[PDB]
């Protein structure tokens, strides 16, 4: 009944496979491709990762809505509820936590505990200060939320791999999309 | 009968070991169980060597049992328990596996004797160790395999030759073996073998070089010292490379061709100057403190070669030296067709063609 | 035997596997060496294409550029194949030692375990010419069930499916070169017999 | 229980890494007396005195020799052709049989950190120095 109960409930009728030894090294191999093809550029790789993320998030939102039938969200309470309590539950077997909203509640942050996209990577010295790793997630959280009629913008703040501070993602409502009704 | 004897001997040894007391007299019971195992394995081609392993692990376990300095004398008793077991393994004329078993037994006996002798005939110790190491080296060389232990044994024999003052140095004369342990893989072994070869060349006082080929040279020490400077640790031992380069400069013997991997030079954009275009300024890094050379970076056209950009005087002593490299006599009226075929050789009485 | 150790969804991996191909087309057609879209970032702009238009750009691709694409697909399959084989090493399969003198004994490894790990099922048939040429078969290749053919235009649909086959080419090439060397290895079609793709190796 | 040297040998004659604990002080530590045992250890794989039988799927452990008061153990992992050698002295050894399983724990927990280091995606293919540096910081994490 609750959004915890549905997100845990889909794990009794979801086809599954191993989270190490596949799906970590897929992302690692494509980021190795982007690193070696741009001659170790550290910011264009974020752009191409965010592009491929936007495309996979726009293609993934339909499977999320068909897997559990839910009404269209409207604020950053229901999105902050639905994300952290079923979406990463049924796609990554994890659950992040929500903190650091503003006074008008027009933002929040997305502190993640066990990111399964970067398990024992330890990025080298030059990439440690000018590269973000998990930009496929920021692409997904742009492209998924842009198709439920909300413009959005989702950005990393810090992550464990280069920094002592945790893995978190900042996010702004950036207005609500207007559905276009008439003929003209 | 044999498998039942092995399983029952292991079970009876564990059952006798279940009783805690009288561990010192239990050595005799373990020796009786070992004799019972040895009587069952009286006729085995390779498994007797495994029975020697049944000795050796027990020879490990007895080494686990006695724990004293004076028990080293009991290890001398284990030397007797080697030597009589050598008497249990001497019943062959010549064989492949028995030679390796005798080599392992002689290596264990030599290690026990070297452990005993080093606790406190000093001239005769080197002769007896050289005799035992020569016997073990001949036994290991009498095989279809095992060149790796033979090379380390020959290096140990040459170090024992160097343990007294000797002008005849087998390891230094075997620069092929030095390159076999230095060209790749080996390093810390190579960094001591090259130090021994350089010390033997320092105490050589001769100009009669190696007769195994045409390499008669007094700069063979510098040829080895280039590899010793390349395989050096850091600039803490840079005085050795500086002294070897000073000896190569004093004893010059000028023909050489180095790969110049100890120096790193990087180029920049082509430019022009007054009355001759001083193109291709380049920055160079080096390990040696002092170096002066007429370094010229060649460049190949479609059917020609400039071979320009040389500087006669070089007082630069730092990484990214930023040489000007003035390039007189521009070929093809300074055309743009010339590609890179850079020798970048910095001859400092010996060519280093990178 | 039944190890229940941590897991994620199959679907997000299968669709990431599917969008590795327009990732390769996007990384080649945009190498940044000097209709599309545009997006808004903070003092920053990206410009993208969508996937099916890029597969249609593969339909209008240059011939030498097409094989310049297909080296990258077998390169990325090669990387994930050698690393995935290296993780299989933890399984301690008892079949093989090194250099694969008995080549079909590790063909009995890949069909039993590797295709089970990537695609959830065994390879259903393997036929053996004894000159090193081995004949794979599976009736339903798993990441092309979701690729819908269009209405009565299957001659385009074959040409737009089979550049997705270079990833398992990379898989089996990477698990062979994790065990020592590179030899020739190609694709097939093999129209199935009862209601997908075949592979040749040396 | 702590080792005196570790060694990883690939399918060629090369060493991937010869790491000793405590390089920071000299303390009468000779890297030379460690590499000679590592050089003869790759020789004594082919010796008929020991053999790694392949009927069990699990890779096994052996005791090849003992020189200079140091016992070494060589576990040929069968499939990828990696040879690993860890060395211990008699004073660390207790001579018991319960320690053998803990030795096998040390062997598999350095094999695990090797397969985790060499499966880093961001390192360039080829024998870099960064694989050696990452291996030694993970080993110094394991061994103070």
């Amino acid at each position: 009944r609750s959004l915890k109960a549905m997100g845990e409930e889909i794990w009794k009728n979801k086809t599954e496979k191993i989270n190490t030894e596949l799906f970590t090294l897929t992302y690692g191999s494509i980021v190795a491709q982007l690193c070696q093809d741009y001659e170790r550029d550290f910011n264009k790789v974020n752009d191409h990762l965010y592009s491929m993320g936007y495309n996979i998030g726009c293609r993934l939102i339909e499977d999320f809505l068909a897997r559990t039938a839910l009404p269209r969200c409207e604020n950053l309470v229901k999105t902050s509820e639905v994300l952290s309590k079923c979406a990463f539950k049924i796609f990554l077997n994890i659950t992040p936590n929500i903190t650091n909203w503003s006074h008008n509640k027009d933002t929040f942050s997305l502190i993640l505990d066990e990111n399964p996209l970067a398990d024992f990577v330890e990025l080298p010295m030059d990439a440690m200060k000018s590269l973000w790793y998990s930009n496929i997630l920021c692409g997904v959280l742009k492209g998924s939320l842009e198709m439920v009629q909300l413009d959005c913008d989702v950005w990393f703040v810090s992550d464990i791999l280069r920094g002592d501070s945790q893995t978190e993602i900042k996010v702004k409502l950036n207005r609500i999309l207007k559905d276009e009704i008439p003929i003209g | 009968p044999f498998e039942s004897s092995s399983k029952s001997d292991e079970s009876l040894g564990s059952i006798i070991i279940e009783g805690t007391l009288d561990k010192f007299q239990l050595h005799k019971y373990f020796f009786i169980r070992r004799l019972r195992l040895l009587k069952l394995e009286d006729q085995t081609l390779t498994a007797f060597v495994g029975a020697f392993q049944l000795i050796k692990n027990f020879i490990e376990s007895i080494s686990i049992e006695y724990r004293k300095s004076v028990r080293l004398l009991e290890f001398k008793h284990y030397f007797i328990t080697s030597m009589l077991s050598y008497f249990e393994f001497e019943n062959v004329s010549n064989p492949l596996l028995c030679e390796i078993k005798a080599e392992l037994l002689m290596l264990k006996r030599d290690n026990w004797v070297q452990g005993v002798m080093a606790t406190s005939e000093t001239v005769f110790q080197e002769n007896f160790l050289t005799l035992t190491k020569e016997i073990l080296s001949l036994f290991n060389k009498c095989e279809g395999k095992r060149q790796r232990i033979v090379d380390i044994l020959s290096i140990e024999i040459g170090l024992l030759y160097y343990q007294g003052k000797k002008y005849e140095e087998a390891v230094s004369l075997f620069l092929s073996c030095y390159e076999y342990y230095t060209q790749t893989n080996k390093n810390s072994i190579g960094l001591k073998i090259l130090q021994v070869f350089i010390d033997s060349l320092s105490h050589c006082p001769k100009l009669d070089v190696l007769q195994i080929d045409g390499e008669s040279v007094s700069a063979s020490a510098v040829l080895t010292n280039a590899f010793l400077n390349i395989l050096k640790l850091c600039k803490d031992n840079d005085s050795k490379e500086i002294w070897w380069k000073k000896f190569m400069d004093l004893q010059m013997k000028v023909h050489l061709a180095r790969a110049n991997v100890s120096a790193i030079e990087v180029n920049l954009k082509s430019y022009g100057f007054p009355e001759d275009i001083s193109t291709k300024t380049m920055r160079l890094s080096l390990k040696n403190m002092g170096g002066d050379v007429i370094v010229f970076g060649a460049s190949d056209f479609l059917l020609k070669k400039g071979e320009n950009k040389l500087i006669l005087e070089c007082r630069d002593i730092m990484y990214g030296e930023f040489s000007l490299l003035s390039f007189e006599i521009i070929v093809e009226g300074i055309t743009f067709v010339k590609e890179f075929p850079e020798n970048q050789d910095e001859f400092i009485v010996v060519p280093e063609i990178y | 035997f039944e190890n229940s150790l941590p897991k994620v969804s199959q679907s997000v991996y299968q669709m990431l596997l599917n969008e590795m191909v327009p990732l390769a087309m996007g990384i080649e057609r945009q190498i940044s060496g000097d209709i599309k879209r545009l997006k808004i970032e903070e003092h920053h702009t990206v410009d993208i294409i969508r996937s099916h238009n890029l597969i249609h750009e593969l339909y209008k691709a240059d011939e030498e550029e097409k094989e310049k694409v297909l080296a990258r697909l077998r390169n990325i399959g090669f990387q994930i194949g050698l690393k995935l084989s290296e993780l299989l090493i933890f399984s301690n399969n008892p079949n093989l030692k090194f250099k694969e003198m008995d080549l079909l004994l590790i063909m009995k490894f890949i069909c039993r375990d590797v295709w089970k790990q990537i695609f959830g099922k065994q390879i259903d048939n393997l036929k053996t010419n004894h000159r090193g040429t081995f004949y794979l078969l599976d009736y339903d290749y798993r990441p092309i069930q979701s690729f819908s053919l269009e209405e009565d235009a299957k001659n385009e649909e074959l040409k737009m499916i089979e550049p997705f086959l270079e990833i398992p080419v990379g898989i089996i090439r990477g698990v062979l070169s994790s065990l020592g060397y590179s030899s020739e290895e190609v694709i097939c079609l093999a129209s199935f017999i009862d209601r997908g793709v075949s592979f040749h190796v040396q | 229980l702590r080792p005196c040297f570790v060694s990883l040998i690939d399918e060629s004659d090369k060493p991937i890494l010869i790491y000793v604990p405590n390089e920071a002080e000299n303390e009468m530590n000779d890297v030379l007396k460690y590499n000679v045992l590592s050089n003869i250890s790759l020789d004594y794989f082919e010796s008929a005195l020991v053999e790694w039988h392949s009927l069990d799927s699990k890779p096994l452990l052996k005791s090849i020799f003992q020189l200079e008061g140091v016992s070494v153990f060589a576990m040929l992992i069968k499939q990828t052709g990696l040879k690993i050698v860890i060395g211990f002295e008699q004073k660390s050894l207790s001579g018991a049989d319960d320690e053998f399983e803990a030795i096998n724990q040390i062997f598999e927990t350095v094999r695990k950190i090797y397969i985790r280091v060499k499966c880093n995606p961001l390192l360039v293919s080829g024998d870099e120095k960064s694989i050696i540096k990452s291996l030694e910081r993970k080993f110094d994490e394991l061994f103070i």
